[PDB]
Order: structure tokens, then C-alpha cells, then sequence
């Protein structure tokens, strides 16, 4: 704790000598002009006393120490190892202050999409969505994220990660009262689900979620929503989803406030109902 | 206006329009008293009755409750709303049946 | 009679979990089987590796 | 009362198995692009280390 | 957006570079003899365009530059990365135009395989096949990829890798062709689930499936494989599916469509059906005269 | 009665022999994991160093 | 048993995205690696 | 077809051309001393040409090429490359004719027992035995490979591993009139997963092997086993196996021949058995 930190001003002596690497290439280095490997020894001795800050937990010391690493090392050469000296940082940044962190995560977003490698890109595309919706409150900034990772995703064929975080982006948009695409998502997902016997189970509760929706926004097609789905799978009136929506537009038909709400009860009598749906029923059912 | 323009689905502006079962338009729009047909579809096509009310934004047509569950109309939808004419020697009304029953139970 | 609805619907649902753990085991079962594949390739990578870079750099370091 | 439990609870493992499922899959996803890594790498680094020591000769 | 068309633009810039730069590193070749360095910048240049352009949201392009990348490395005796580019201009014409696609992954199949390895051919062979039947109208194509694929796998002991494929292939032949390959290879999956440590109980649906498969051809054969199924696995004696082939044979037996008919939906009532089964008993309902 | 006791009682059996054989099986993928995760780690830190010294060495010869 | 398969699964899932990035990492630096180093050798 | 004809032709000329290069190489050795480049060529040559040979769907003269290729690169002072050479070689002749194939696993396990990785040791052990299982009938050696691997692998610390080479070497010894080496597997592994939260489940039905297997001998002892197990299991009782052990005890105490066979088919009624219990009980069922 106390020696460790004096081992971490050893480390900022460590840093000093690194300033006086830089003084040598600013003066010496024209009699070393080979010396190269000096500047990478230079930056391996950055590296080292980053580390010894990050076991310091000096945060923000270590931040800054893998910063100018990766400022120092990006000399037209090793990008790999700026990118992820970058993404060393940004994890540093994740704690304490994240607001850095964002734009140095964007910079290594470049480089990787700039060696063309999608999963790490999308990885980090997704990182930076979750750190703002869990820090910051902006939204249309993570969903546009979370747009372009699901993109890239779905560019390689991998169905299943887009999948879900679509359905995360749809859900967001009808949080944000934008029902047509949670719709097409959520159709899209049961429909996809559906056709491989392993994600038949599921379908069920997209089915739900869609209705609903679809139900936010026209009473009366939900009825042929509703019956078109029906048909489309059997086996969905069976479910007690589908009971229990026909049961709710057929109490709506008559202004019976008593009705829908034994409905809910009695179908929260089974199972607890999340935020979700709690907040979208009674948004609903107010008029 | 003759052969057809596209409009947009609109809620009755008030009660007392709701009664007299005419589509509600603007008056920078049509005047009182037009018929006009309503089109959703090629063979769904209906004829309404065109009343002026200041709150009707132009280029929409309001339908009061009956209208919309009469016609399967959504409010925000579009329609393509042209001007009817009636025969007065063909068309004209002699004989009506209709059924009344109680709005509200 | 009651009875009866209530135990055709367990049946459905004990059903589906009885297919539902038979899929799983195949799917398990094959991922198994890649790993024990990856964890040869992943062990001959190493040795490999390992014993060509220490004769290399062996013989071009004592040559001099 | 036992066959509330029973509804309950058989729809709650249900549940959880349909979530195993996605996530099994998603891992079964992975497994392969991980191994196709590893194969690449290994020829790559085989045929440069051959090459290498062909060339120092 | 600005960063599609710069980069569709730098695109163009770079292929025109490396164009210029394949015909000056002929000429450096034929004026100063400076090795290959001018081939292997070029080609590596190449690679970064396409790759950069597979973001810039076109593919066909992309895909032609990975292509003749690959090309200009195999012309100097390199063929792993070369194989790997095919691999790769291959997904990425997948959705572009599936008959170049297809060609450069059969190349990286013969390179691969030649290279020494088979798995991965393997799984190339059944990447090409699930792209034939997935958006093409053809079978036979793919019966021989995957039973290509099969054989691969139980050449390297993947025995449950070729018996998936093995099940996929006898699922369609049974659909289009003849039932004997589907007979065979349904019975043979069957007997070797007897003693599988988690399908200890899932020899019956393929024995069940066998049975309906023999049914399709005669009576006699019918009735006389659904004995030897009996006498073979005692297990399947108190199979349900044994109950109602049964029933079902003993009311086609007496001509009795009703039964038939009624038997049928007693099960589907039970049971959900399966969109393989409902075929086949329509097919046998059809020949009740 | 006797018919859903039997039935019940069937199934459940094959789903705890089913249930108990993969919590065995899990054991297995998880010790191979790990073993790969720590070969991995040996690979990257020995190829690593190794290349960095031949740079080192291929700057001091020339 | 569902339960803790669930959770067994869950670690073995971060730890095999884990690995993945470690493996990731190790071919594109060992590519790097051989070009200069070939690039080394030319100069020779 | 024409592919594997093609292959076949070409692999036999690559034949002929390695053994000229063999030969040539030889001589150009004696006759110039060119170090030993020629030989490294010939051993890929060989690698290749035996790869074909695979391709050809001949297997026999694959391994052949490549044992040949281990011997030659073994005698150029390199023995994993020959490993890796010996175990295709073994893979090879896993089909056709596996004879030689044990000699070259026992090679390979030699090597790299000399190299000292144990893993890969005790997976070749399990698979020599496992082929001596399919293909020979002497067990005896099995058990000794299986004992082997199980040492190996409980040595390494890999207490899952080496469970189920103990538990196989217990059933083949029980199969063979051996139930004092079974008896004390079994119980040292329903005792070494007491405390573990997944394999306690499984932990009772060992035990009743146990019981059962303890019963070959005499019925005093056969109750002194399963009370002193009921005693250091009190939930062992929950289950059915205690009841029909007892079940069993008193029908044979009293020579009811007739109530202890009811029994024993309505317990296959309700769960049907496998071979080796259902030969054991009738064994029992003998006296």
C-alpha cells in the first residue's frame, strides 16, 4: 500500500527518465540516430511504469502513462500495439473519469476497423453503448451504436449477437415512444427464431411483445395483427399469451376498467411482471 | 380536387360535428355542403359529406367514431378524397331504412 | 375436469423440457469435441514454436 | 396449491432453458472462429519459421 | 455520409496506386532487379484497399480485389495465404454474387486439402452446400457435398459430425430420392444410438422414422420390418410410436379411412406434428383407394 | 391416476439422468478451457520476448 | 441443476471471449512479426 | 473416382521422386558435402506424398510414409517432429490394420514421456486402451492402460479425469469376477463427491453399486455394507435403491424366489436396467 506507492514514485522517476529519453531524441539522438530501439525500450519503460501506477491504483496517473505509450509507440509503426495500448487506457478511464476514455475507444475503433478486423470493432462499438447508457443518460447516441455493432455483426453472418442487440434497440425505441421499428425488429426476430427448431421456444414471448406495440398504436388492426399471427403459427393460441391479449381488446371493447385489471392481477398472480411491461400496461390502458 | 387528392385521417374537432355524421375539412380546403368519395382501396371506397370547422388543419379529413369503425379508418393514414356528384334525378334519396339503437348502454 | 387441462398442459410443458435436454446434449457434446480438437492444435502450435525458435536462435547466436 | 407450484415452477425451468440455449448457441458460434484463428496462425507461423531457416542456410 | 463516399473515393485511389504500382514494380524488375519487395507492397496494398472498401458497405469490388491479391500471391509460389484470401473473397461475394463465391471456395477447398488438412475442408464443403440449397433450387449438389463431408470426418474419426451430416443426407434423399439409402442410413444411425452415454433414449424417433420409411413400399415390408424392429430393441415394444403404428397399420388393414383419419389426428392432438411426418401419412392416406 | 403417475414419473427420471450425466460432462470443457487459456498465455509471452530480442539483435548487427 | 449450469456456463463464456482476444491478439502481432522480418532480411 | 485415381498416380510418381531424392541426396553428400538441406526436403516431400496417400483412401501405405518420414527426421536429430509424424502415422492406422498402430501410439507415448508432458501421454494411453476394448478382446491390458491414465491423470491433479478411467477399470474388474478392486473404487468415489454441490446428486447411486456388488458374497455382510452406507448417507434411505435392496434381503432371507423376480420386473417396469445390472442380478438370482 504505502511501499507499493513508494514504488510508484520510483515509477514517476521512471517516467522522468522516460522525459529524458525524449530529451535525447531531441539532442542526442543526431549521434544516436540508430538508437531506434532506444525509443522502444523508452516506451517499454512507459508501459512498465503504467503498470506500477495501475497496481498503485492511480487511476488516472495510469491513464495518462498508457496515453502518452500509445502517443509515443503510434510512430507510423506497431499500430496493433497503439490500438491496444489505447484500449489499455480506456480500461483504465472505464472507472474514475470515462469521458476520455469515449474518444480514446473511438480512436482504436478506427484503427482496428482500419485493419479491418469487425468483431473487435463491434466488441468495442458495444462497450461504448453500455458505458454511456450505464454513465452518461444520452440514448440516440448508444442506439446508434448499438446500430452500427449490430451491423457489423450481421455483416458476418453472426445472426445471433445482432439479434439481441436489436431487440435491445427496439426495446430502447419504444421506451422512446418509436413503435414501428420495435415492431419490425421484434417481428424479425420471432421470424427467424421460428424457422430453426432450435429457437422455436421463444417465438411465443416476441410474438407478445410485437402485439403490444402493434396494440399502442391501432386498436383495431390489432385484431387482424393478432389473427394474422395466429395463423401464421398454430400453436400460438394455445399459449397464454394470446388468451390473455384476447381477453384484454375484448374487456376494451367495453369501457370496464374492473375487467383488465383481475386480468392483470390474475396474470401477475403466475409470475412477476417487470418494469417493462408494468410501465407499458399502464401507459396503455390509461385511455 | 375533382379527380382526387391525398389526405390525411384526422379526429372529429368537436361533439357537435360528431352529430352531424359530415367528414370534417378545412376551409382552405373544400366548402360546406360537397360530397366527396373516400378511397382506401380499389374496392373500398365510401362517400361523406364535407363540413367546415376552423381546428381542421388542410389536407386532412376528420371522421368522427362512427366513421373511422364504419370504415375501418385509422387516424394518420392516408386516403385519396375526390369530389362526388350526385344524380339528383338518379341519386336523389326517396326511401331510407336504417337501425338506431342506444350509443352507450 | 379442471384437473384434466391443467395436467395436459404439464404434459406439453414436460414434453418440451424432455426435447428441449435432448437437443442440448448433441450440441454439447460436439462442442466437446472441438475443443479437444483445438486444445491438440493449440499444444503442437506450442511445442513447436517453442523448440524451432530456441534451435534457431541457438545455432545463429554461437556462430559468430 | 401443489399444482400452482407445479405450473410455476415448470415454466420457470422452461425459461431458464430456453435462455441456456441462446447461450450455448452463441459459444458454439464462437468456437469455430476461434479455431479457424488458431489454424491461421499455425500455417503462418510454420511456413515463415520453414522459410526463415531455409533462407539463414 | 461523408465517410462512405471518402472512403469509396480513397478506394479508387488506392486500387489506381497499386494498379501504377504493379506496372512500375514490372518495370523496377526489368531495369533494377530489386527482388520481390515491389510485388509483396503491392499485394499488401491491395489487401488494406479491399478490406477498407468490404467497410465502405460495397462488396463486389472488395471481394475482386481480394481475388486478384490472392492471385498475385499465389504467382510466388505462397498458397496458405493465398487460400486464406480465397476464403475470404468468397464471404465476402457471398452476398454479392454466389457463383464467384462459390468458385473461389472451391479453390481454397483443393488448396486446403492439398495443403494437408481436411476438417476444414470438411466445413467448406458444407459451407458450399448450405449456400447451394439455401437460396438455390437444387439437391443433388448438396447430397454430395455433405455426404463429401461425411466422409471426411469419419476419415479423421468425427463421428459426430459425420453422422449429423449422414442424418441430414438420408432426411432429404428420404424427401426426393429413393428410400433404400434413406432405409439404411436411418437403420444404421438408429442401431449405433443403443448405448450412448446422453442418447441412451433417442435410437426410437430414428427407428420410428426407418419403420414409417418401409411403410412407404409394401404392406408385407412393413409389417415384417416393424417385427424386426420389435424383436431387435425390446424398448421400442413399449414405445407409443409402436401403439400407433400399430393402430395405424391394422386400420389400413380393413380399408378403413376413418380410422386412418381419426387415428392421425388423435395424435396430432397428443403430440404436434413435425411438418415430415404430416407428409408421409398424407402421401400413405392417398393410396387407400 | 395411474396412466399421468406412470408418465409423470417416467419422464422425470430420464431428465434427472440426463440433467446429473452433463453436470458430470461440464467438468471436462471447463479443466480443457483452461488449460488452453493457460498455453495460450505461455505462446503469447514466449513469442513475444522472442521477437523483440531478435529486433534488438538484428539492430545491434546492423 | 438448471441453475448452476446457468452460471457455470455464464464464466465459461467471459472466459472464452477472453481467450478469443488473446488469440486475435497473438495472430496479428506474429503477422506483423513475420513481414518485418522478412522485410529485415530483403534489407540484408 | 477419377479424383482418387488421379491423386494415386500422382502420389506414386511423388513416390518414385523421393526416392530418387533420397538416393541422390545420398550421393551428393558423399561425393560433395552439402550440409543437409536435401534431407529437410525429403522429409517434406515424404510428409506430402504420405498426405496423398491419404487422400488415396489408402491408408496402409499413408502410415507407411509416414513412420517412414518420423524414422528419417528422428535420425536427423529432431524427435517431436517425429512424434507428430508417428501419431499421423497411428491415426492412419487406427482403420485397416491397427497392429502397428499400438507399436507407434507406444513410441509416441515414449517420446513425450521422455519430453515429460503428461496430458498427451494419457490421452494416447486411453486411446490404446479403448482400441484393445473395440478391436481385441484381452482386457487385461486395458485395465492396465486404463489403470495407467487414471494414475497419470490423478497425479496431475485432474480429479474429473482420472474419476472416469477409475470408474471403467471398477466395471471391467467387477465383470471379471473381481469385486474387491470395484468394491474399493466404488466406494472411494461415492465418498470423494460427498461435499461437492453437483456431484452429491450422484453420489447415492455408486453406493448402491456398491451394495450390490457387496452382495456377490453373502447376505450378513451385504447388510452390514448398506446400513454402515444408510449410516454415512441418513438421505440414502430417500431413495428407492435402499428400498429394493431391502426388498431384495428379505425375499432371499426367506426363499421367496417368486416375490423377489416380481420385483425386480416391475423396478425394469418403472426404469428399465442396463446389461451389466440386469446380468449381475441374474447372477445373483443364481443362489
Amino acid at each position: 500500500g504505502m511501499d507499493t506507492s513508494g514504488k510508484q514514485a520510483e515509477a514517476m522517476a521512471l517516467l522522468a527518465e522516460a522525459e529524458r529519453k525524449v530529451k535525447n531524441s531531441q539532442s542526442f539522438f543526431s549521434g544516436l540516430f540508430g538508437g531506434s530501439s532506444k525509443i522502444e525500450e523508452a516506451c517499454e519503460i512507459y508501459a512498465r511504469a503504467a503498470n506500477m501506477f495501475k497496481m498503485a491504483k492511480n487511476w488516472s496517473a495510469a491513464g495518462n502513462a498508457f496515453c502518452q505509450a500509445a502517443q509515443l509507440h503510434l510512430q507510423l509503426q506497431s499500430k496493433h500495439d497503439a490500438a491496444t495500448c489505447f484500449v489499455d487506457a480506456g480500461n483504465a478511464f472505464k472507472k474514475a473519469d470515462p469521458q476520455e476514455a469515449i474518444n480514446c475507444l473511438m480512436r482504436a475503433i478506427e484503427i482496428y476497423t482500419d485493419m479491418g478486423r469487425f468483431t473487435i470493432a463491434a466488441k468495442h462499438h458495444i462497450s461504448i453503448a453500455e458505458i454511456y447508457e450505464t454513465e452518461l443518460v444520452d440514448v440516440e447516441k448508444a442506439i446508434a451504436h448499438y446500430e452500427q455493432s449490430a451491423d457489423y455483426y450481421k455483416g458476418e453472418e453472426s445472426n445471433s449477437s445482432a439479434n439481441k442487440c436489436l431487440l435491445k434497440v427496439a426495446g430502447y425505441a419504444a421506451q422512446l415512444e418509436q413503435y414501428q421499428k420495435a415492431i419490425d425488429i421484434y417481428e424479425q426476430v420471432g421470424t427467424s427464431a421460428m424457422d430453426s427448431p432450435l429457437l422455436k421456444y421463444s417465438a411465443k414471448d416476441y410474438f407478445f411483445k410485437a402485439a403490444l406495440c402493434h396494440f399502442c398504436i391501432d386498436m383495431l388492426n390489432a385484431k387482424l395483427a393478432v389473427q394474422k399471427y395466429e395463423e401464421l403459427f398454430p400453436a400460438f393460441s394455445d399459449s397464454r399469451e394470446c388468451k390473455l391479449m384476447k381477453k384484454l381488446l375484448e374487456a376494451h371493447e367495453e369501457q370496464n376498467v374492473d375487467s383488465y385489471t383481475e386480468s392483470v392481477k390474475e396474470y401477475d398472480s403466475i409470475s412477476r411482471l417487470d418494469q417493462w411491461l408494468t410501465t407499458m400496461l399502464l401507459r396503455i390502458k390509461k385511455t | 380536387n375533382m379527380a382526387g387528392r391525398s389526405m390525411q385521417a384526422a379526429r372529429c374537432p368537436t361533439d357537435e360535428l360528431s352529430l352531424s355524421n359530415c367528414a370534417v375539412v378545412s376551409e382552405k380546403d373544400y366548402q360546406s355542403g360537397q360530397h366527396v368519395i373516400v378511397r382506401t382501396s380499389p374496392n373500398h371506397k365510401y362517400i361523406f359529406t364535407l363540413r367546415t370547422h376552423p381546428s381542421v388543419v388542410p389536407g386532412s379529413v376528420a371522421f368522427s367514431l362512427p366513421q373511422r369503425k364504419w370504415a375501418g379508418l385509422s387516424i394518420g393514414q392516408e386516403i385519396e378524397v375526390a369530389l362526388y356528384s350526385f344524380d339528383k334525378a338518379k341519386q336523389c334519396i326517396g326511401t331510407m331504412t336504417i337501425e338506431i339503437d342506444f350509443l352507450q348502454k | 375436469e379442471t384437473r384434466h387441462s391443467e395436467i395436459i398442459k404439464l404434459e406439453n410443458s414436460i414434453r418440451e423440457l424432455h426435447d428441449m435436454f435432448m437437443d442440448m446434449a448433441m450440441l454439447v457434446e460436439s462442442q466437446g469435441e472441438m475443443i479437444d480438437r483445438i486444445e491438440y492444435n493449440v499444444e503442437h502450435a506450442v511445442d513447436y514454436v517453442e523448440r524451432a525458435v530456441s534451435d534457431t536462435k541457438k545455432a545463429v547466436k554461437y556462430q559468430s | 396449491e401443489s399444482t400452482r407450484r407445479m405450473l410455476q415452477l415448470v415454466e420457470e425451468s422452461k425459461d431458464a432453458g430456453i435462455r441456456t440455449l441462446v447461450m450455448l448457441d452463441e459459444q458454439g458460434e464462437q468456437l469455430e472462429r476461434i479455431e479457424e484463428g488458431m489454424d491461421q496462425i499455425n500455417k503462418d507461423m510454420k511456413e515463415a519459421e520453414k522459410n526463415l531457416t531455409d533462407l539463414g542456410k
